[PDB]
RNA sequence: AUACUUACCUUAAGAUAUCAGAGGAGAGUCCUACUGAUCAAACAUGCGCUUCCAAUAGUAGAAGGACGUUAAGCAUUUAUCAUUGAACUAUAAUUGUUCAUUGAAGUCAUUGAUGCAAACUCCUUGGUCACACACACAUACGGCGCGGAAGGCGUG
RNA sequence: UGGUAUGUUC
């Protein structure tokens, strides 16, 4: 807001059984997925349950000492997995994208092209034929020159140095998705 | 309802304004800010009957030769204390609230 | 809405984390940087002149003054001027951008060089220096250069280089004259110098 | 550990419901003594009972509506 | 002054070479330990009797 | 929205500046990063107490309604903040 | 658990006070009327200076602007 | 435990500070121990241990009363007491290093005014220690 | 502090050197336990050498 | 100072007193309290001759972020890793497919 | 409107100072738009200690500045 | 000062001249305003801040007094901790210059806006 | 309820209606009935005087002022009477209305 | 410069001077190249209006300073506390006197700080302008030259 | 329906 005594008085009003479909489950539990992804590029829009302070700080004092719910765990479990799934699916997509740019026709027609003119001095000049085609295909690698991220599904490079690899990794996506995958692993780990 | 719109009908009156430090300035206003940053000019500030930085603050403007004669003061807001207008004004007329009686009009 | 008068570009609504991010990309540093050097340029080459004030003078002295004698003008065409003012300026600028420099190569076998000269593991603005590295996210910038880093550390000790004359010093540099009064240089000199 | 933002620290600070030093305002101001049961926006705090103290015989005062502008600082006993 | 972790090259810090530092004087006013207004200001029940 | 000055004191980010406080303790360092509050963040600070005395911070941060004035570098003079009728270049739609 | 709107309105019709900045003017009275600024009115008010009263004043505004606090008797 | 109690209770301390105690007049030895001191305090800030600090001091002490013509380490002490907070401490530093050479060595007169620039507060104060240091 | 030296003189002198000397000097401000101050440096001095 | 002896060699070869104390004094050597006899038994001589992956180097990651800069570095190691993995694939498919290829013409 | 940057002052000793005097030592835990500061272990300092309770919350009226006494 | 600041004139038309603003303590800034905002935060270019001592004070109460003058070049001050601004002296140049002055970057804006056109097609 | 998210234009009516139901009953009943009031002020200034309008701010028109200080050395009371006066709600402490 | 990846973000609203009357649109609201009045801005324009604009028939002087000198000028005022030892005035956390061990910070400044007072030098500004080196005035002063700078009032 | 900044190839 323009004034932060409006800011601070929101604030008061959204801080201030326990098994009701109101609460979300998953900001319940801890780290849900509408929320790390409120303002990326990668948004899902709006949360429909509604997200509370005061219920997350008594889910912490009941899990600090008295109990815990595995419902609400396994409804974050479900969201999660449904997630990972859909984050797979766009993975796939995307090596299969990838898959198709390095099979396009005209690069396959130049490459089998390269290779008909490929076939001791017939050895050294077939060696030679072969570092120009390796040198042809490299050429048109590097047109793009875009690898596949192992595990968030974006796109990398192999030439760029580790700074703006460093400056890819710290974003809301990446370290919300890291901690969807931890999330995933331990409740795989608990499960199993 | 805010009541620097009557001061904005105060034009050209020739008031008074005692400030929070203890200053009377006598003088003929020129215009006013909604935020009441009044402007003044043909004036004469006194400090009466001492806070020394109130005298510090009525030498240190330029035209002193306690009655200081200055042509061009504007005031701030939260400087202001309180004004005195003159008896002469009527003030049936100037508070005739022209933007509040609109208001009542559109209800 | 944020508008930089600097690279004359808009831009969203006003989130700090955008417009931090825009003061730091290198082309409002280009165009910051050669904005000011030129009204820096510019503030010390206008030259405000005064407005002559020529008042009709006494009569002793227009007969003092025109009779006395009549000076020379000297004045010269377009292109020497121009080429004048050209190495007066370059000369200006080497001289503003230029310090002296010899306590930093005069000390530099000084068993404290290491604390102060280094300008890295230095106390109060060492951190500075640590602070902003310019972490070169651009790989070109790294691998653009090839040669040594040479970044001496502060746990240098007195062991290390016990005798200063054996490790190869370098000799000092002359003292620098002035090129257009260079030839004024005594020609002979006290002692035979070899090589 | 984390990040513990002020009014998630007055609100924990009221669940826990310990001993309380609320300081004021310089020499005229009185620090008091009691426990926190109600806050606001404004940091309008309520105290429950209260006992004041002059900066260096105190006196029972009951339950207090504390104002924003002259909370300086609290503290836990 | 010699060293900067200013992203500036040296030819703009020759320009930026600031001000000198401010001479300092002893204050006038009062310090904030003691900024505060009149204390002991009287009851308004001596106007509405006399 | 935000204004001419608040906008100089976010133009010398990164020069040294001399702030004073309300209290009298003058500051002086250089600008870590200013805020359109005016809660500004100063380093290598030489600070000088009302008593007199002077002493040297690493790091300060000072609130914007507990300032004084602020002093920034006279090559600011000229600024294009400053100028009256720069017309501007097709905002976007 | 409780916030200060509820418990400010549950004040009407007490016997309350309310200390000023100035530790010089306590005003003790039955409380009518609180706006959401907090300005206070107050009905047979007693004015009390460092703790001995001066007399008795009746229906006064005491404004928000110089309260400390408001307490229950 | 802190640093200066791992500090005390380590076992290279012990040996660097007997080989320095051994043979005083042996310059590489107060190096290397004022390296490792300095090691030890790899964040140097004024919320370090005061009893870690007073010992660096009388170390730093020790070492510019037995070796008083070292020209950096004036400038080094000075320098750190500066980081540290104070400057009334740094300007004693600072005269007896002055001290130490007799008013007539070029890099303590040097950094003492570099830093003198920005700690005076007074013009005429400054003019007077520079033509001080343009007579000497 | 300042050391002045006297040599190899007679007693009529000494007093007129000596007046002389304190005739044309100008003192002023002396600080106010300057004496103990140079009772510690004379012993650090003497007790390094 | 506790858990500290101020000792120096100029007044204990010497034989003087006051050669060790307590207290900061200007000239003195700071050496631990049960490390004294130490000092006391080296200098015996004297005294009886006198009686008679590749990622995170530190380097770029400077001016970044100094909290979360423990998964950061994991993060680049597993993709120098993956980049190694899927470089690695590719040069084996390279020698598989291209090879049988040239086994079939 | 705009969150302040105390994003340096995470798990780092500051010192507030409160009006001339009053000097708290403590660990910045958290912050919020109106510079209200959360300070773990605090420290009053005198020119004489005194302890301030393991958590406590400072108004941002009252803070002027503060010293980052930790390194960053 | 035989000045004869303008009778209705405001803070967009008092610009560029040579003020001389009072403080709450009285530590009077004088120079030359270049902007100004809502909640009037004056830029000042040669700024000289000026005040009087304690011991002056005395002879002030009821002639010569001794002002402190720093110098602050181009400084940025509050508008929370000022308390009245007057007009101290005229600038350099008249209104009639400023006029020409205005016109010429009114001519060199609108050639500036071509050329950044002419770049664009 | 929020103050940002009641309505848009209607904000006045209900500041009318906390006018005339809420802590403004006195200086309301000030302006109607022309009864005298004693303000007290932040600096010792008690201003017995009639109220002439009402203001969001407490900016008071005051008509007939009767003003009274006292100077503390030794205890004097100095007073004055002003004819129309404008007074701010900073400067108010107390506002007092007799029956 | 094109092509692609990544990091952040994707917007508080309403309106453009006021009053009175007439007409139109299905008590309330909107419009009129509709009419009268006030106010604001811009451009011109005039008021025997108000203030200022520096010798040259000399080697000066007006305004603002020196963050300039004499000038370390003249007259005053301060330059840390506590425990104990050898004496001690003594209501104090031995305060006071002489000497010291130790303990925490410990502005530099005493050629310092405040007040007083004169002289010299140097910086930025101008109409350094047109005629003449001249006998006017109680209705106190022929303001009846070409302009410039600041402002007031009046008209289109 | 978009903007700012950065890294590769032509």
């Amino acid at each position: 807001m323009s004034t932060p005594a409006a800011e601070q008085r929101k604030l008061v009003e959204q801080l201030m059984g326990l098994h009701d479909p109101k609460i979300c489950k998953s900001y319940l539990v801890g780290e849900c997925p509408y929320d790390l992804f409120q303002g990326t590029k990668q948004s899902l829009g709006k949360c429909p349950q509604m997200h509370l302070t005061k219920h997350k700080i008594q889910y912490e004092r009941e899990v600090k000492q008295g109990k815990t719910f595995p419902e609400f765990e396994r409804e974050y479990l479900a969201i999660l997995s449904r997630f990972v799934n859909e984050c797979n699916g766009q993975i796939s997509v995307a090596l299969q994208n990838l898959k198709h740019t390095a099979e396009e026709r005209m690069k396959i027609q130049q490459v089998t092209e390269e290779l008909d003119v490929l076939d001791l001095i017939s050895k050294r000049k077939e060696v030679a034929k072969r570092v120009r085609n390796i040198t042809e295909n490299v050429g048109q690698s590097a047109q793009q020159k875009l690898q596949v991220c192992e595990v968030c599904g974006a796109y990398l490079s192999r030439l760029d140095t580790d700074r703006r690899l460093a400056d890819h990794f710290l974003g809301k996506i990446h370290l919300g998705y890291v901690k969807m995958r931890e999330d995933y692993d331990r409740l795989m780990k608990n499960n199993r | 309802m805010k009541l620097v719109n009557f001061l904005k009908k105060l034009r050209n009156e020739q008031v008074t304004i005692e400030l929070k430090n203890g200053t009377t300035v006598w003088g003929t206003l020129q215009s006013v800010s909604p935020q009441m940053n009044a402007i003044l000019t043909d004036v004469k500030l006194t400090l009466p009957q001492s806070n020394g930085i109130a005298m510090a603050s009525l030498y240190l403007t330029g035209g002193q030769q306690n009655i200081a004669s200055l042509q061009y003061i504007n005031i701030r807001g939260n400087t202001i204390r309180q004004i005195i207008l003159p008896d002469s004004l009527n003030l049936d007329s100037l508070l005739v609230d022209q933007k509040q009686l609109n208001s009542l009009r559109r209800s | 809405r944020y508008y930089c008068e600097y690279c004359h570009s808009y831009l969203t609504h006003d989130t700090l984390s955008v417009r931090k991010s825009h003061l730091v990309g290198k082309n409002h540093l280009r165009i910051t940087a050669d904005y000011y050097r030129n009204k820096a340029r510019d503030i010390i080459n206008k030259h405000n002149h005064k407005r002559r004030h020529i008042g009709k003078r006494g009569r002793k002295e227009r007969e003092n003054s025109s009779q006395n004698e009549t000076l020379k003008v000297t004045c010269l065409s377009n292109k020497e001027k121009r080429h004048i003012m050209h190495v007066k300026k370059m000369n200006q600028k080497e001289l503003a951008q230029t310090s002296i420099d010899t306590l930093k190569l005069l000390y530099d076998g000084s068993p404290g060089y290491s604390k102060v000269f280094v300008d890295a593991n230095r106390f109060d603005i060492g951190d500075l220096v640590k602070a902003s590295k310019l972490p070169q996210r651009a790989n070109e910038k790294s691998a653009h250069h090839s040669f040594k880093q040479t970044s001496r550390s502060r746990d240098e000790t007195c062991e290390s280089n016990p005798f200063p004359r054996l490790n190869n010093p370098k000799k000092l540099e002359p003292p620098k004259i002035l090129s257009q009064w260079s030839n004024t240089i005594p020609k002979t000199s006290i002692f035979y110098s070899v090589d | 550990k984390a990040m513990v933002p002020p009014i998630n620290c007055i609100f924990n600070f009221l669940q826990q419901q310990t001993p309380v030093t609320i300081w004021l305002f310089e020499q005229i101001g009185i620090r008091i003594k009691g426990k926190i049961v109600g806050f606001d926006e404004f940091m309008n705090v309520v105290i429950d009972e209260a006992v004041e103290i002059p900066v260096n015989k105190g006196t029972p005062l009951g339950k207090i509506l504390l104002k924003g502008d002259n909370i300086t600082l609290i503290t836990s006993a | 002054m010699n060293y900067n972790l200013s992203k500036y090259p040296d030819d703009v810090s020759r320009l930026f070479k600031p001000r000198p530092p401010l001479s300092y004087k002893r204050p006038t006013d009062y310090p904030y330990a003691k900024r505060q207004t009149n204390p002991n200001i009287t009851g308004v029940a001596n106007l509405l009797s006399t | 929205m935000n204004g001419i000055p608040v906008k100089l004191l976010n133009e010398a980010q990164g020069h040294i500046v001399s702030l004073e406080l309300t209290t009298g303790a003058t500051y002086r360092g250089k600008l870590v990063e200013s805020e359109d509050s005016m809660n500004v963040q100063l380093r290598d600070v030489i600070a000088t107490e009302p008593q007199g005395a002077v002493t040297h911070m690493d790091q300060i941060f000072v609130r914007g309604s507990q300032i004084k004035f602020i002093v920034v570098p006279d090559l600011l003079k000229n600024a294009p903040l400053f100028k009256k009728n720069s017309s501007r270049p097709m905002p976007p739609i | 658990p409780v916030n200060p709107k509820p418990f400010l309105k549950g004040l009407v019709n007490h016997r309350v006070g309310v200390k000023l900045k100035f530790n010089s003017t306590e005003y003790r009275g039955t409380l009518v009327s609180t706006d959401n600024y907090f300005n206070l009115q107050l009905n047979e008010a007693e004015e009390f200076v460092a703790g001995v009263s001066h007399g008795t004043l009746g229906e006064i505004f005491i404004r928000c602007n110089n309260v400390l606090y408001i307490r229950e008797l | 435990m802190d640093k200066y109690t791992a500090l005390i209770h380590d076992e290279n301390f012990s040996t660097l500070t007997l080989n320095v105690s051994r043979y005083p007049k042996s310059l590489a030895y107060w190096e290397k121990l004022l390296n490792y001191i300095v090691k030890a305090s790899a964040p140097i800030c004024k919320s370090t241990e005061p009893q870690l600090l007073k010992l660096i001091r009388c170390t730093y002490s020790s070492m510019l009363n037995e070796f008083p013509y070292l020209e950096n380490y004036y400038i080094d002490f000075a320098l750190l007491e500066y980081k540290l907070g104070n400057v009334s401490m740094s300007h004693k530093i600072f005269q007896r290093g002055l001290q130490a050479f007799n008013q007539r060595s070029l890099l303590l007169w040097t950094s003492y005014l570099k830093f003198c620039n920005n700690v005076i507060s007074h013009q005429k104060q400054l003019f007077k220690k520079y033509e001080t240091a343009e007579e000497y | 502090f300042q050391q002045f030296q006297v040599k190899a003189c007679h007693v009529s002198k000494f007093m007129n050197e000596l007046s002389n000397f304190f005739s044309q000097v100008e003192f002023g401000k002396c600080e106010a336990n300057v004496i103990n101050y140079f009772k510690r440096e004379y012993n650090r001095t003497y007790s390094q050498i | 100072m506790r858990d500290i002896v101020f000792v120096s060699p100029q007044l204990y070869l010497s034989s003087q007193e006051g050669w060790k104390s307590d207290s900061a004094k200007s000239g003195f050597i700071p050496i631990l309290k049960n490390d004294l006899q130490r000092f006391q038994d080296s200098l015996k001589h004297i005294v009886d001759a006198r009686n008679s992956s590749t990622q995170y180097k530190v380097d770029t990651n400077t001016l970044s972020d100094l909290p979360s800069d423990a998964l950061d570095q994991l993060c680049k190691d597993i993709i120098e890793f993956r980049t190694k993995v899927v470089s690695i694939e590719k040069e084996k498919k390279m020698k598989s497919t291209y090879e049988e290829s040239r086994r079939q013409r | 409107v705009s969150t302040p940057e105390l994003k340096k002052y995470m798990d780092k000793k500051i010192l507030l100072n409160i009006n001339g005097s009053r000097k708290v030592a403590g660990i910045l835990r958290g912050y919020d738009i109106f510079l209200n500061v959360v300070l773990d272990d605090a420290m009053e300092i005198n020119g004489n200690n005194h302890q301030l309770g393991l958590q406590t919350v400072i108004r941002g009226n009252s803070i002027i500045s503060l010293e980052a006494l930790d390194a960053i | 000062s035989k000045i004869q600041v303008a009778h209705s004139s405001r803070l967009a038309n008092l610009i560029d001249y040579k003020l001389r603003v009072l403080t709450q303590d009285g530590r009077v800034y004088i120079g030359q305003l270049m902007a100004f905002d809502k909640h009037m935060n004056l830029v000042l270019n040669e700024c000289i801040e000026e005040r009087v001592p304690k011991t002056q004070l005395d002879k002030l109460r009821p002639l010569n007094i001794k002002v402190e003058k720093r110098v602050l070049g181009l400084t940025i001050l509050r508008g929370e901790q000022i308390l009245s601004t007057v007009v101290e002296d005229k600038p350099l140049l008249s209104k009639k210059e400023r006029l020409v002055r205005d016109k010429k970057e009114k001519k060199q804006a609108q050639k500036q806006t071509k050329l950044r056109k002419e770049k664009e097609k | 309820r929020p103050k940002h998210e009641l309505s848009r234009a209607e904000l006045e009516e209900l500041e009318e209606f906390e006018f005339k139901h809420g802590p403004m009953s006195l200086i309301n009943d000030a302006m109607v009935t022309r009864t005298p009031v004693i303000i007290s002020l932040r600096n010792n200034h008690k201003i017995i005087a009639r109220v002439k309008a009402f203001d969001r701010h407490c900016n008071m028109v005051l008509e007939n002022v009767k003003e009274l200080w006292t100077e503390k050395k030794n205890v004097i009371n100095r007073e004055r009477f002003i004819s129309k006066l404008f007074l701010r709600g900073d400067s108010v402490i107390v506002v007092l209305k007799t029956p």
